């Protein structure tokens, strides 16, 4: 209700939330990889019931004429009256777009696949990726749905290999599949929810982050690289503080890194 | 590859699925999956029904981002035709609801897929229906002779010797939407699909309603 | 005297000036595309296909549109729209009474400088009417009330209204529920025709009132064939027509 | 947005001061409010004042490929928009009307002139040639637009700089250090605008009105004139009763206008060139950074720089440290299981 | 003890239905999709209805008493914002559509609305007759213990009522009107 | 507009097959196509339709037919609604309809095959033929829907397509001499059944259509073979009954269809240089 | 070119190119009229001062308001292009359009009326927008409303140093050197303007002349087609 502010937070001040967790809460984690088979490289991430399923497909181009032989990597984040039916009956959202860049500004902030091994033919033949991610059901942090969705969406994408013979190009389905889809760094992103005095929640939910004061996620490489950091705006804030968020969101990481890791003996291969 | 005259996929179902939409469907056809967020009574003398067509940016081996407005503009438009009568409407004067599908993988009949999904988020919500619409698939082979099919793959139906998609209410038999592209036979050989028709809605007429009360059940057990 | 609009008018004092005429830079110009029409001490042109503007208490019926908490809004072929409020009907009130888009008849009290042209009911001479039987016709094509307000010999009656809207019901047979059941087949092909046979008339730059309105009637004898093909019959229909109307004149 | 009001007396009056042929902002009937320009930091950069009314100018470099037919005369491209903080009513999307009239009305005169050459610019026709994008932002709104709009572009127009090192056979190369050098434009002709507010039949005339004047003028006409002494577009809005003759002085007196006009560009365009070969001083505007009020420009220093850099690991260390161990646990909590 | 909206029971022999009602030529169809339920009538019938899990519908009364919060202050019109007619509804269609004059805002005394209920506090009244002609609800604060309950200071806190048209913050010192 | 004290008649007039305007039930009016008026390009056709007006234009083009089917010709239809067409729709208006039959149109014609992708095929991979078949509406004589159907193929009969001869490059095109022009009565069309109560009627004034909620969507060729038909409303019907209405696609359609699909000739033999 | 007293086309620079209108056609509006210069078609279709329409809203009260419409054959041209998506030319168009009667119509009498005139270019020959101008005159004529005075717009184009009264196509391609106005030759008022060439200060006495009489001629043209429709139509 437009009162119950404090109310939430009651279960604040003595620490715990009406969803019946506390500074930090890795939910109901669930991946379902390469559950679409019309697409090379997929990812299902559903938590706290929000749907981002990273849907990619790949395509051949041409790479830019400054950057010769340069990959093509292309994400993009959507969000249909579906997940929430308070969003518009239309064109992109005003966050629907922002998370669009970030999972792309991730992506470049990554280094996550190098443009390199995309070039079908170094300077004349580029290999396109388009990571479409759909948030089914929104509610908490619709920007870790994706880091996960999309990046195992993508160990779920594999493709023939690239050949040109006297003008032509030769690339069968049933060709060579090898390197599929393997990226030296794995970082993936966090979502705290954060209250005025700092006294912040994490993974915060549709309503959590809701009546929420500040938002702030965080991306870290394996070997703990601070991809990129988010905060629209956040009260405020202390190193320290950050410091706590620093760390413990490493935690989660290793988690979801292994709820993936979990997926690439049973689930990959079942 | 064939199979018979009439066989069925797999029927897999489970609705309300949807925690954010009023009114919540989900499909399955071994190659399909159309989900349906179904949004209340708002207004905007008596009101109808708005009704959504997509098709998921990567639902195939190409990747059709932009949401192609044409292409939607009829899949949703007629879609809403379909179900269009399937609803109420005096208890929603100046009052318009909204239901939304998407479809995430087209298993040749993807379309009934998406006719069929979105019934369920209707009631699911529970809406002011009448009747259930049934939607399927029906195809004429690539066969020499007029060799007949009922409900193609998305392998399946890119081979058409013809080109149909109709739906129609079991219970009280109610023609839904019948759409299909002339391609094959007189006025009279459609009566092909036409009866092939009411035989699909009333066979799964049952596996569907029964879906819809599973999760009315879990929802209704729930509170 | 035929003029185009912009042109200019014998000027002298004494003179006034009708719709279609104007005065600019110490002259008299044709604002109206029409004719010109010198009657009495007031000049005024003559228009083409004009719109809906009577005079004094006036017949008319009209379609329907929006109404509102204190008055109901119906449509009316005109420069002008016809709005008429409970002030004459013989929150919910309303609704009852005068439905979404019906045809009713009405009194005309008065359309003022306000533009617009307002209704108060009184009889069925004046009432909310239903069947399906409208005529659009340019308001031109109209007469006066001393040979209006009649039922004709044609297993029908017809009302027109001093707008180009004609309506065609049939006889009472003695108020909302009189024809909520479907007259008889015999009802049914006297007003279907008299659809055809109103059209052509018009269509032939051609009057329309009773003694008129039969003729062209009458003229059916021959062509029977109701539904009358818009070029070939109606194109004789008229001759004939005129031929037994002119011949009662001249 | 907030709707900019307008009294009665105010406006009747304003027009009773026109009746007396005195201007309000107290000028007279056929002059214009001072105008300036000031140069952008890099080239191709401009900002112009028609006094209250502001523009900004940019303009880009590209090797596109030029169209199919004609694919001997490369392309180019301007375009104007319309600020939001421009006017109050200016909430993007709605004054069409203007920016839909204005933005062709001005873009007419453009390739009406053909002041721009377009086969010069053309490298390899067919293949590579030139585009070149200006844009135009207007930022302030005061009166008189579409000059200082034009203005703004012609200004521009020619201190833009298109690159060039090495391009032989078909192969494309340049250097930003080669380019210290080459980097000028195909400014054949010089078009500018002027515009005639009419007022109470025409039977007052104004120039370059003022915000003011702009809405109590019931009729407004504008006109083309590239140095030499010649037309390239005239428009009629407003509708009015422009008597042929009439018509004529204001064609007239727009080109005696368009003269002076034109002396500021290539005036200050020199006042410019100069000082980059000189002393040194490209910015945005210095001027405006040293009128006294509302304004100030200081360098500060930067060893408090270095100093607490250290208390990172105090912060860093102190409470994360303690938090990392919580880690054990959350490798277990929903990974192990999850296998369903 | 389920129903979909294609399924029959019984028939206009016997009983007619008010909730989950679809009925043609006599037999009973669900138009409502859900759960079932039955009724028992006090003449020897039952009456059939679908379950509307909303068992929670429309029930503002006419002449009742209500729970609502303020919501804009025109020192001669007042506005609010009404949650609880009672407490029984939790209702937010009405959501907050009301609105209550002066005269009314008291039976005696003659102090403005501006020196009665501020924008922001939650306020207490009963309802008076409404005239759906703008969608708008009449109520009165002219009780001795209807008024408005919510006190909120410059400071930031709340405020006890020291007289019949005062509220008060113990911290900085307010003395402040609002219709207790 | 749309009122009932009126609708009345409307229904029970169109099942005591006394139409409104002395029709029994399945009653047509004068329809007539004249064939090229736009002096600009191939097909060319101004049907008038009771009360409403469609004109539909060709021009020829070379080179892609597109990708997974290079070695052949397919057609391109693109349909405009008149700001004088509905004095309803203005700008954003087209679109509707606009958009809708400019996909009927589309998908009959696309899977009626009744298009010589031979007759339309330059150099196949290489170069193709393609025609824009473009449409304008001029007024609305109600079952406006169907003189889409006679305007899309009377104005396909008078597909002169230029005799032209490509030699790799260089380009062959004969003013006087138009030959390599294809037209054949393979062409679909369009039949409309809605209901007027059990008494369905085909080509109905609007004042008419004003009383159903769904219509039937059928195609015929030169004789009777189906293109793309559909049912079109926003109510239902019966299947059992769909049959029947079904067949009075075969049964009527041919009717007119082939009294017109001849006029083509009426307008080509009493004038090779008359018209 | 064109020269010794023939341009191009095959004309005396100082006569237009005939042109027969229908006017009055469609009767199912109340403003109809047709008509092509030469080989340049277009119809343009007003509805009488009905009461304001969809969009309950905006209803200038004083006087009437006024709508007009402007869209081309996308074959009417040489090629053909995308007319919805092109709409800066067309859009920019109508507004001309607007504006031209927006001064003569007389919406003084029409308080909140909502008067809508829109047009199409059927085939496309030059002289493109004097055409509807009149094309659409002519439609209101029809529909009779009142009006200041009977308007036809006129171009003029200068070239071989000489006035040549509507450019059609051919010379249209030229140099671009062309300007059009309407004009009321009531008193000969120039309600509209608007001239897209090159042209040295002075060439205009002479262009301006040019179209400015041409008009004029235009005028009485039409001033016939339609004191013919007058009469006929008063059988």
């Amino acid at each position: 209700t437009v009162e119950p502010l404090e109310y939430y937070r009651r279960f604040l001040k003595e620490n715990c939330r009406p969803d019946g967790r506390e500074l930090g809460e890795f939910r109901t984690t669930t991946v379902n990889i390469g559950s679409i088979s019309t697409a090379d490289g997929s990812a299902l991430v559903k938590l706290g019931n929000t749907t981002v399923i990273c849907g990619v497909k790949a395509e051949f181009a041409a790479p830019s004429t400054d950057a010769p032989d340069k990959g093509y990597v292309v994400p993009n984040v959507d969000l249909p009256p579906l997940c929430s039916s308070r969003f518009r009956s239309g064109p992109p959202g005003e966050e629907a777009q922002v998370a669009s860049q970030f999972i792309a500004d991730v992506i470049e902030n990554s280094q996550i696949i190098q443009k390199e091994d995309l070039c079908i033919s170094p300077g004349k033949l580029v290999w396109v990726l388009y990571c479409d991610l759909i948030c089914l059901d929104y509610d908490g942090n619709i920007l870790d749905a994706c880091t996960f969705a999309l990046l195992a969406a993508l160990k779920n994408v594999q493709l023939p290999e690239v050949t040109i013979n006297e003008e032509t190009a030769l690339a069968e389905v049933n060709l060579k599949k090898k390197s599929y889809l393997n990226i030296r760094t794995h970082p993936v992103a966090t979502s705290f929810a954060v209250f005025d005095d700092t006294l912040l929640i994490v993974d915060p939910t549709g309503e959590e982050e809701h009546l929420a004061t500040g938002t702030l996620t965080i991306v870290m490489d394996e070997e703990g690289k601070l991809c990129c950091l988010h905060k629209p705006g956040g009260s405020g804030l202390t190193g320290a503080k950050l410091q706590d968020c620093m760390s413990r969101a490493v935690t989660r990481h290793k988690e979801v890194k292994k709820l993936m890791d979990e997926v690439i003996k049973s689930m990959k291969p079942k | 590859g064939t199979r018979d005259p009439t066989r069925l996929r797999p029927v897999y179902a489970r609705a309300g699925l949807l925690s954010q939409a009023k009114g919540s469907a989900y499909l399955e056809a071994g190659g399909t999956k159309v989900l349906c967020a179904v949004s209340g009574p708002r207004q905007a003398l008596r009101g109808r029904l708005l009704c959504d067509f997509r098709r998921a940016p990567f639902a195939g081996r190409r990747r059709r981002a932009p949401p192609g407005g044409c292409e939607e503009r009829e899949l949703a438009l007629a879609l809403q035709e379909a179900l269009e009568p399937a609803v109420r409407l005096g208890r929603y004067p100046r009052a318009q609801l909204e239901v939304s599908a998407l479809l995430l993988e087209d298993g040749g009949s993807a379309l009934a897929a998406a006719l069929t999904a979105a019934a369920l988020a209707l009631a699911d919500a529970g809406v002011e229906m009448y009747d259930l619409v049934v939607g399927c698939g029906l195809s004429l082979a690539p066969g020499p002779a007029p060799t007949w099919l009922l409900d193609p793959t998305r392998l399946e139906e890119e081979r058409a010797a013809a080109g149909l998609t109709v739906a129609l209410m079991p219970v009280l038999n109610q023609v839904a939407g019948l759409l299909g592209s002339g391609e094959g036979g007189l006025t009279e050989s459609w009566a092909e699909a036409v009866r092939l028709g009411l035989e699909g809605c009333q066979r799964l007429y049952p596996v569907l309603q029964q879906s819809l009360v599973r999760a009315a059940r879990r929802r209704g057990a729930a509170a | 005297h035929l003029v185009v609009p912009g042109d200019t008018i014998t000027t002298d004092t004494g003179f006034m000036r009708g719709h279609g005429t104007y005065m600019g830079e110490e002259k008299l110009i044709a604002s109206v595309a029409g004719s010109v029409e010198r009657v009495n001490k007031l000049i005024c042109v003559k228009a083409l296909k004009t719109r809906y503007i009577g005079e004094v208490g006036d017949i008319v019926v009209g379609r329907i549109t929006e109404v509102q908490q204190k008055r109901w809004k119906v449509e009316t072929n005109s420069r002008l729209d016809s709005v008429l409020l409970l002030s004459s009907m013989n929150e919910l009130a309303m609704r009852g009474f005068l439905q979404e888009g019906d045809l009713i008849s009405a009194e005309v009290q008065a359309v003022f400088s306000d533009g617009a042209v307002s209704l108060h009911t009184r009889s069925l001479k004046y009432g909310k009417l239903g069947q399906g039987v409208l005529v659009q016709v340019s308001p031109s094509l109209v007469k006066r009330q001393k040979t209006h307000f009649h039922d004709l010999p044609c297993g029908a009656s017809v009302i027109l209204g001093n707008n180009g809207f004609i309506w065609i019901y049939p006889t009472p047979e003695h108020g909302f529920i009189a024809n909520l059941e479907p007259v008889s087949l015999a009802d049914r092909e006297v007003i279907s025709r008299l659809r055809n046979c109103i059209i052509s008339l018009v269509t032939q730059r051609m009057m329309l009132y009773d003694t008129s309105i039969l003729y062209c009637y009458e003229a059916s004898l021959p062509h029977q064939i109701k539904d009358i093909l818009k070029p070939e019959i109606m194109e004789e229909i008229v001759m004939e027509t005129r031929q037994r109307l002119l011949e009662q004149e001249g | 947005m907030k709707e900019t009001p307008l009294s009665n007396c105010e406006r009747r009056f304003l027009l009773r001061a026109i009746e007396e042929k005195k201007r309000l902002d107290g000028r007279q009937t056929y002059d214009y409010r001072n105008i300036r320009i000031s140069f952008g930091t890099d080239y191709g950069c401009c900002i112009v004042e028609l006094g209250k009314t502001r523009v900004l100018g940019q303009v880009s470099c590209e090797l596109v490929s030029p169209k199919l037919n004609r694919a001997t005369e490369g392309i180019l491209f301007f375009n104007l928009e319309l600020s939001q903080m421009a006017a109050p009513a200016f909430e993007p999307g709605r004054q069409s009307d203007l920016l839909v009239k204005l933005n062709r009305l001005m873009e007419r005169c453009l390739r009406n002139s053909k002041c721009i050459d377009t086969e010069s610019l053309c490298v390899v026709a067919g293949e590579k040639v030139w585009q070149i994008r200006v844009d135009l932002h207007l930022l302030n709104h005061d009166g008189n637009i579409i000059d200082a709009a034009s203005i703004a572009a012609i200004v521009a127009l020619c201190h833009f700089r298109r690159p060039d090192v090495s391009v032989q056979g078909d192969e494309v190369t340049l250097y930003t250090p080669e380019e210290r050098d080459p980097v000028p434009l195909s400014i054949h002709h010089m078009p500018i605008c002027v515009s005639f507010a009419f007022f109470q039949q025409g039977t007052y005339l104004l120039v370059d009105p003022n915000e003011r004047e702009e809405r109590v003028m019931d009729g407004l006409l504008v006109i083309a004139m590239n140095k030499h002494r010649e037309i390239c577009t005239i428009q009629s809005s407003g509708g009015i009763m422009l008597l042929k003759d009439q018509v004529l002085r204001c064609s007239k007196i727009a080109g005696v206008k368009v003269a002076e006009i034109t002396e500021l560009i290539l005036k200050a365009l020199e006042n410019d060139q100069k000082v980059r070969k000189e002393g040194g001083k490209f910015g945005f505007a210095e001027s405006i950074a040293n009128q006294r009020i509302t304004a100030f420009k200081m360098e500060k220093a930067p060893x408090x720089x270095x100093x607490x850099x250290x208390x990172x690991x105090x912060x860093x260390x102190x409470x994360x440290x303690x938090x990392x161990x919580x880690x054990x646990x959350x490798x277990x909590x929903x990974x192990x299981x999850x296998x369903x | 003890r389920y129903c979909i909206p294609g399924e029959r029971l019984c028939n206009l022999e016997e009983g007619s239905p008010g909730s989950g009602t679809y009925t043609r030529h006599g037999y009973i169809f669900s138009s409502l999709a859900g759960c079932l339920m039955k009724s028992s009538e006090n003449g020897a019938l039952p009456v059939v209805s679908v379950v509307r899990e909303t068992e929670s519908q429309l029930l503002p009364d006419v002449g009742a008493i209500v729970t609502c919060k303020v919501s804009s202050i025109n020192s001669r019109f007042a506005k609010v914002h009404i949650l609880y007619v009672g407490s029984m509804p939790l209702k937010n269609s009405f959501r907050g559509t009301i609105r209550k004059e002066d005269v009314r805002a008291t039976e005696k005394d003659k102090v403005e609305i501006y020196k009665s209920f501020r924008p922001g506090d939650i306020v207490l009244a009963k309802v008076i007759s409404l005239g759906d002609a703008q969608s708008n609800y009449l109520l009165t604060t002219a009780e001795n213990e209807l008024g408005v309950v919510v006190a909120h200071s410059e400071s930031g806190i709340q405020m006890v009522p020291i007289s019949w048209c005062e509220m008060q913050c113990p911290k900085t010192h307010t003395k402040e009107f609002r219709k207790v | 507009t749309l009122s009932e004290a009126e609708k009345v008649y409307i229904v029970h007039g169109v099942q005591e097959d006394l139409r409104v305007d002395g029709r029994g039930c399945e009653d047509y009016r004068c329809v007539e196509v004249e064939t090229d008026v736009v002096s600009n390009t191939s097909g060319s056709a101004r049907v008038k339709l009771g009360h409403t007006d469609i004109l539909v234009g060709v021009k020829a083009e070379m080179g892609t037919p597109k990708l997974e089917k290079p070695n052949e010709g397919y057609l391109e239809f693109f349909v405009d609604c008149s700001a004088s067409a509905t004095p309803e729709f203005e700008g954003r208006g087209g679109d509707d309809l606009g958009t809708e039959i400019a996909n009927t149109l589309y998908r009959i014609f696309n899977n009626k095959s009744s298009v010589d992708l031979k007759t339309l095929c330059i150099s196949p991979r290489e170069h193709c033929w393609v025609l824009y078949v473009d449409v304008l509406l001029l007024e609305c004589g109600g079952n406006l829907f169907d003189a889409i159907s006679i305007a899309v193929k009377a104005a396909l009969f008078n597909t002169r397509i230029p005799r032209v001869r490509v030699l790799e490059d260089i380009e062959l095109s004969d003013d006087p001499y138009d030959c390599i022009r294809l037209s054949v009565e393979n062409v679909p069309c369009i039949v409309t059944l809605c209901k007027i109560g059990y008494r369905h009627v085909v080509d109905a004034t609007l004042q008419e259509e004003a009383c159903s909620l769904a219509s039937l969507l059928v195609s015929v060729t030169s004789k009777g073979v189906v293109t793309c038909m559909r049912k079109v409303g926003k109510g239902s019907l019966d299947p059992e009954s769909i049959f029947e209405m079904m067949e009075t696609g075969k049964r009527v359609g041919k009717v007119l269809h082939a009294s017109l699909q001849s006029v083509v000739h009426k307008e080509e033999s009493l004038g090779p240089k008359r018209q | 070119l064109s020269d010794q007293g023939y341009r191009v086309d095959g004309r005396r620079a100082g006569e237009l190119r005939k042109i027969q209108a229908r006017m009055g056609v469609f009767a199912q509006a109340d403003g109809s009229a047709y008509i092509e210069q030469g080989n340049t078609k277009a119809l343009a279709v007003v509805y009488g001062p009905h009461e304001i329409r969809g969009s309950r809203a905006r209803a200038l009260p004083d006087r009437a308001l006024v709508n007009c419409q402007y869209s081309s054959a996308t074959f009417s041209t040489g090629e053909r292009k995308r007319r919805p998506h092109g709409d800066r030319k067309s859009c920019e168009m109508g507004l001309q359009l607007r504006q031209t009667f927006e001064a003569a119509i007389l919406t003084q009498l029409h308080p909140r009326s909502q008067i809508d005139i829109y047009v199409q270019v059927l085939q496309a020959d030059g002289g493109t927008y004097a055409a509807c101008v009149n094309a659409a005159t002519l439609a209101v004529l029809d529909a009779g409303i009142p009006m200041r005075d009977f308007v036809c717009a006129c171009s003029a184009g200068f070239v071989d140093g000489t006035a040549l009264a509507d450019l059609s196509h051919v010379e249209e391609a030229a140099g671009g050197p062309q300007l059009a106005l309407a004009l009321l030759p009531a008193s000969g008022q120039i309600a509209l303007l608007e001239m897209d060439a090159r042209l040295h200060e002075d060439h205009l006495e002479r262009v301006l002349e040019a179209a400015a009489q041409a008009a004029r001629d235009v005028h009485t043209l039409l001033d016939r087609v339609v004191r013919q429709h007058v009469r006929e139509a008063s059988i």
